[PDB]
């Protein structure tokens, strides 16, 4: 599912600027 | 047509009043922009309470008044070593010149031999990010209440020729009335025409930033689309293990929506998350009005939002309590380094 894919991305925490 | 006479007259009058407000707001901004305030407090005016690469953010208490503040502490030698002089000066210059109910207020600023200090009003609800991950997702009315505040804030900022460039839930604080406070102007720039810097956060980057084009304020309207999607879905529209895979999705012109999104919401997002700049809402002849007059915002009373008279959908637990923030190790603060560079601060 999309939600599972989001968890799998490893990018569920705070995101830094580039 | 869609509107009868009464509705059309009311909308036209409302839009003309916005123009009148923005013209005065620009005059006030420009006076402060051209003559910034400096050195309006000192460090021993405050008790350090708790810590919340350039420096630290601390909860502090004003000794005389008892009010709490969030004090941003920047180490000057470290700003200069990381090549952040212009961004630091510009952020403080912007903050002391703007005035809007959904923009954090710089209450004092000063410097000493070692550090720069920006004393901001303390926003005790913490960041939207934590609340969104905890709750999972916001219902559409809840999302819309926040979205409306960002629309009005970008309408304000863009009228001053300020591009914001780092919209994300991490940068949105929730105050005691449940309203938003935009923080962190480190990537904001006064830009009449185009600008070229690669900056932002990967999930929120507009395609024209990824594709190394010159770009304009429309990148903020793309980012609003990403924000509304993430608030309503609980995850952003474009994600992957690594940034480069995120960028491939951003530029593809394809976006998929959860089945619980309303058709009105999908239509708005397709017009904000529009790769073709000649078609993107916020970037057309009718400007911000294409967004404000969209069906998804039909129930939004823009003046009541601005006046903070709408009952918020969520009030953070009101415990100067640090209930809505994390914990960190408390290093000391020691104190004339880098004088010339920060004369303007
Ligand atoms: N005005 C404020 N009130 C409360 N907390 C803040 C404030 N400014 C910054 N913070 C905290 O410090 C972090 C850094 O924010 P910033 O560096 O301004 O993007 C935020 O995510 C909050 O946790």
């Amino acid at each position: 599912t999309t939600y599972a894919d989001f968890i799998a991305s490893g990018r569920t925490g705070s995101r830094n600027a580039i | 047509g869609h509107m009868g006479n009464a509705a059309a007259a009311k909308k036209g009058s409302e839009q003309e009043s916005v123009k009148e407000f923005l013209a005065k707001a620009k005059e006030e901004f420009l006076k402060k922009w051209e003559s910034p305030s400096q050195n309006t407090a000192q460090l021993d005016h405050f008790d350090r309470i708790k810590t919340l690469s350039f420096g630290r953010v601390m909860l502090v208490k004003h000794k005389e008044t008892g009010n709490h503040y969030a004090m941003k502490i920047l180490d000057k030698q470290k700003v200069v070593k990381l090549k952040q002089i212009e961004h630091t000066l510009n952020e403080k210059r912007i903050l002391q010149a703007v005035n809007f109910p959904f923009l954090v207020k710089l209450e004092f600023s000063f410097k000493d031999n070692s550090n720069l200090y920006m004393v901001m009003e303390y926003v005790p609800g913490g960041e939207m990010f934590s609340h969104l991950r905890r709750i999972g997702r916001f219902s559409e009315p809840h999302a819309r209440f926040y979205a409306a505040q960002i629309v009005l804030t970008f309408e304000y900022l863009h009228s001053l020729d300020l591009i914001y460039r780092d919209l994300k839930p991490e940068n949105l604080l929730i105050d005691q009335q449940g309203y938003i406070q935009v923080t962190d102007f480190g990537f904001a720039k006064r830009v009449k025409g185009r600008t070229w810097t690669l900056c932002g956060t990967p999930e929120y980057l507009a395609p024209e930033i990824i594709l190394s084009k010159g770009y304009n304020k429309a990148v903020d309207w793309w980012a609003l689309g990403v924000l509304i999607y993430e608030m309503a879905a609980g995850y952003p529209p474009f994600f992957a293990d690594q940034p480069i895979q995120i960028y491939e999705k951003i530029v593809s012109g394809k976006v998929r929506f959860p089945s619980h999104f309303s058709s009105d919401l999908k239509d708005l997002l397709r017009n904000l998350l529009q790769v073709d700049l000649t078609k993107r809402f916020g970037n057309l002849k009718n400007g911000v009005n294409d967004i404000k007059n969209h069906k998804w915002f039909a129930t939004t009373d823009w003046i009541a939002i601005y006046q903070r008279k709408v009952e918020a959908p969520f009030i953070p637990k009101f415990k100067g309590d640090t209930s809505n923030f994390d914990d960190y190790e408390e290093e000391e603060i020691r104190v004339e380094k880098c004088g010339k560079e920060f004369t303007e601060f």
